[PDB]
């Protein structure tokens, strides 16, 4: 169950979306991803000037999910501030990195992950060869984006995402995947 | 023999 | 779980408010039911205001025929233009869709990609019954490429011709296709 | 369980499984459900047999509910190549493959017991994917029909369009309706 | 079922009328949607009123170490002093957020019982991604080594050594290894 | 379904939990225990001095549950008169024994069953005797409490234990793990 | 689906209440156990002289679970009359004939069955002998309740227990499980 | 069951298994779908044969609905290898390994039964993982369907580019139809 | 079902199973995944063949998709153990342990038939367990991964480090592109 | 599947499967998990090839992922039993209890195989019920976890103690890490480099 | 799989199963769980074995967790009717069912190995149905947990009450302990 | 012989 | 013999 | 002998 | 005999 408060009666996610606060938990799939898409629009409609929070504790799932909300968020005119909290797998990494330039944040304990992406078909060798061609030009355009972001070159990205890397906090600084680490709610 | 067909005494 | 918002007080779920201003949201394979909640928006809609245009997000892996095609016959049959919008992906019944939204008023974000493929169809029995299932998938194939060449502009021999196995596309290529008619960067642009 | 049996010989006695000895005696088997392994087996003993002797008839014992088609051409095409006449009895029943197998046999050698009952009808399949797909396997399944029709009007001796009205849908024959349907010859009731 | 209760009168559920007194409850296993749930009412709670403080009841097997870790940094995070309070018992990441509690206000209950151990994991590949997977929870071993040292004030090395298997430690235990501050037997009592 | 009971909406439970009524029902958990938990907190923070009601039908459970509410009840100030309905269990009974002294009842035909902690563990040797130590010493205490509460020696309690003992309404009286039994309301 | 009425808000079930109604459906375990205990509670609580009315309709169930609703009816205050649809099975004839003397009823298409405790146990043999000791003192505690409220002999329903044993509406009626039959409401007029 | 044989020889008579009675006559079966253990008894029994008498030819026996393709390719390279001639025939059916290895036997020793059906279609696979593996084993799939016609087109003559065309979806061919394709050279309609 | 034949000798006919006389033959057959049980009795079949003639060589067929390692081991330790040359040849394909082991024959005695397919990866392995058990098990698999690189670049001939870039991740190779690599020395085309 | 293999003797041409062919080698084969009924034929086989010749030694192979700890003592109680030395040999891999059987063989007719890798670790087991049992089991798999040590520190020469630090958590070892922890004794890296048999 | 053995007699070789050559020797084998069909063929053995020598002892042979008490019973008194004297033998473990043949072998040939455990507890059962049939089972599984004490405490020495005391709970014994527990006699540590 | 192409009397 | 028991030259 | 190294006639 | 009522040497 999840707890109600009264401000008539709010859910507690519905009340911190009020405050301009998107949660993303769970697997990325498309239905989650469809909500979040329907919390920015929403938050784009009542303010289109206020930023917007979006907090990130995720293993990672579909692509296409993905790059929906990311269009989303490259989309509207607020400035999405992508925080990450637990972790942040190959789609919450590019997620989290997609966020307003100097408004991506980390906690100190939070991790990141990033991995080129992941497929795969069953059938005829001429059918193989499309889906493959396409999950490269999926993976080249994922590994363009995250250059973009971080600013690292795209043969570094592809060095890096050719297996599993993870990266602390202060790594994601250095790495680009983010802005700064958040310690204390005051401090910054 | 011992089929049907077959003839038997 | 579905988030509610306010706008007396009155409790609106995320997507009752967005339907308020005119958006549908077609996300998950296509389905009867499913569509027939896509209708039922549509027509609700309709008797609003039969004068504003309506918006519909598409995000989808493709699914039965037959309910996309009372999707596609309920926006042709009523009088607001659906403007279509590709987020994610458009599968075959996605982009059917997706291209037979009204002229000038398709749109695909950036990064999304669509996906266009001949009917798939099973049917075990009889010799005398596989024939007429397999003579009513092929009509529906000819069917479908003859609608999708009607709002494409493109030839129905180039649409047999890419249709025959999977083609995936991006936003440029779908509109150099003619499957959409531009991209949608940034609302303020647009 | 299979019994064993004793064959007095010349040589001396010899243990037989039963179903050793009556291939001994030209005597095939083609019981249950059609298939490859049951049907290579079956084309084994034939061409076994044709070698033994090739002008000694051979006997095949029928009680089949059905199966695959290709497994039942390769039984049908050996009996139709080899020299001896495969002379088939219905024992129980026969199916749409048992059926075609029966009535393949040498004209004038098709028996079937007074209870045994006979069924035809059309192919069965089917396919899933794409409509390309499925036109090329459609059109198949219905050159085998075709195919199937025209080898049962043969043998039968009816017109191919009374074969294709009958085998529509699934027609039981009696051993009396066989023979007036040129499926069998004759019926065998007691031994003379 | 939830019981409710009515507070104009306005209708409550058990749990939401405990969040009014600043109280959040962390049953079960540590997952990622509990542990967002978490999150969220820590959040609320500090819009409300940054200055007081909040209450963690925890009862817990353990869980999930990202989730944890989530609601570690958000506790540390904000500026209320989360007291941490333990009923029933504490694994391993139930005992990581027991202790993580503000400094003079981690208690536990006389009959409870706390867990500490090492992480645990696994993963199913090459020799190479498994020595990347082997890595990343050895410093994830190796942070939570240090996080209970700097809470609890132990040494690193001590912590190790008791970490390497399952160690069970009652409500005085805890208290002299620094995990906890004191008990409560009565609520006028303390 | 639940019937609903209109005074405002409220469940049948709730109505009973305005006049300090919980029900401990199934075997115990944490889930559960925790929904008791809270009613009692709540019952505290409404009222203070008013006496709590509990009544208690279930074949055991979980001892980390049980002990939650058993700690629950001894650290609020209110009196938590326990009942036992149909049955009660070895934590049931450690929770209707540990009630405020003489507030505890059971009913007539209700049937009391003690019985030690049961616990397993796979796993190497030495993790074996970890595991097995801290059940032992669970034993330990829950039968040390059980002596305090019913006021018999803490060999009986042992002797008792090591096997499922039945007793009935009257039994238990003797027993102590219960004052008195309620036959009618008015009566008593 | 339980239909609403207006009168605001309130189930099928709850409005039925509101009338000092309960049913008893389905298999007896202890979560419906339980909540028939909570509606004798709160119908006692808001008019404890008013007379309750329990509706069994049951193929029976856990017998610590029936025992919580004897014991609850037995100590209220309110007089529960019982009323059997259907069937009354093993605990529901048990709850039946428990209810307020000449206030059990039966309608006339109904059926009783009562038979004997059942249960098991695995494990050791000391273990066995604990748990068969137990559910034969319940068969006997059982028995003795149930000859208390029908009158007849400890030893005549010791007999008939040994098995099941099926009752109509008339047979309850002479067994002393049951006080008359309702057939019609204006021919009986009982409420 | 499969039934035992007696032959007739100098020393004296012998029991033998059906399969192996016609082993003794240099006939391999191969029956259902290819693997790699009946691949390996058929490589087997082809090189005891030609140890044998590596001059007289020997049959193998097709009714196969189709398997992998490195079993198959044993079979083949074991046929092209050894001296004997490998007289292929499809009973019942022939699927792409099937018929890969139906027209992969000796020229003009490739036969068919009337009724027998045959099947070419493009390999089938599939993986699942990373993109770098993923494009590694589509790379190879490709090579081995590139291989697979040009090996077909050298046995059935046919030119590379009309097998690319012809396999892009399943193909069915009767007998006659895989004569004027060029997989078997001719069709057993009866014995003479 | 495994054929039964007949070996003539001056002494008097024999029977055997068609694995068996071609292991009187010295040949053995790996065939399917490298498990516990048929390492074993590979292991067997080496050291009679040593028992009753060292000094003649031993045929190891290869048509196997993968396996334990720890059994692999087994098999290759006892081939570099024994006296008689292992020869290796691969029939339709030879994985990372297949590889391994054909590899691993006697040098100038590895041979591979033209259409088979060898791959050659890192181990595969998993843990589930305490961070402390995880990181034993994660060196013991990366020392396995060592100690394989080491001796492929022994017998192939191929540096360690070329070895280790080229099994990161699945490599494929074709009989010709296996001999430039060094994996296998020759290829049987046709008997000669 | 089990190759048959021919024998030559005077009475005339005898007919074997491959692993009893081996047995009259007096080479006996320790596969597969160790249960309750492989055992018993080890056991079995032991005894039959001491009556044959109580004098000539015995050869085991040991590839295995190890099992039950009674199954295993049995056998390595009757190979301290019979007169015959029983050189155990190892192939693969060795497990706790294949290990312990390995160390078991005869003193200097132990053998590992270069590649070969051997695993220790302490006992694994379980039990569910009473505080009481659990207790009873507990004490029991100690006192196996005891006496094996002991056992392991006696054929290896090492200290008890140093016994109990190694296998407090699975540890591997190679043939050269075995050999000079007293696990093994050589390596047999060829059948006539050394001709140890 | 059972391996094969040879024995050679003035009479000439002959073929035995490694359990069937043991028995010879008047060995039985009691392996694994104790069930009707096992325990059915432990008493034919030693009804053969009493036949062929009544004054020779018959060995057995004991590793097992135990099991139905009904199977040991029957053999227990087939133990204590037949005339040799069966001296058991303890390897690896003997259960509740398994240490009660143990003991009940003849007094002075018990032994256990070194090693060997021994666990004694009380029988275990269970019924559901009504309380009845439930009393009824109850009784009996009583009598039996009485009847097998005696019978220990006959066997092993001990009084009634310390064996009713000792088997209330799984008791575990090892070879020394379960000698001077009285169960066995010695222990057999090497060959004298 | 036996097979197909095989010749009998 | 064979077994523990029995004897071995 | 019989494989593929064997020579043949 | 070998069976129970049999009676042996």
């Amino acid at each position: 169950l999840v707890p109600m408060v009264i401000e008539r009666s709010f859910d507690i996610y519905s009340r911190l979306l009020k405050e301009r606060v998107i949660f993303l938990t769970g697997q990325v799939e498309d239905h989650m991803a469809n909500l979040i898409v329907a919390q920015m629009l929403f938050l784009e409609a009542e303010n289109p000037e206020k930023d917007i929070y979006l907090y990130i504790n995720s293993p990672g799932g579909v692509i296409t999910a993905g790059m929906s909300i990311y269009d989303t968020m490259q989309f509207i005119k607020p400035d999405v501030s992508t925080i990450c909290m637990g972790q942040a797998a190959s789609m919450g990494a590019f997620l989290l990195t997609a966020g307003a330039k100097g408004k991506r944040f980390c906690l100190p304990n939070s991790r990141v992950m990033i991995h080129q992406p992941l497929g795969g078909y069953q059938g005829q060798a001429t059918d193989i060869e499309i889906h493959a061609r396409e999950i490269l030009k999926v993976k080249g355009r994922m590994n363009e984006l995250m250059a973009l972001h971080t600013g690292q070159s795209l043969e570094q990205i592809e060095r890096d995402t050719e297996r599993d890397r993870f990266l602390s906090a202060p790594e994601a600084v250095e790495y680009g995947l983010v802005d700064s680490i958040l310690t204390h709610r005051n401090e910054n | 023999g011992i089929g049907f067909g077959a003839t038997v005494k």
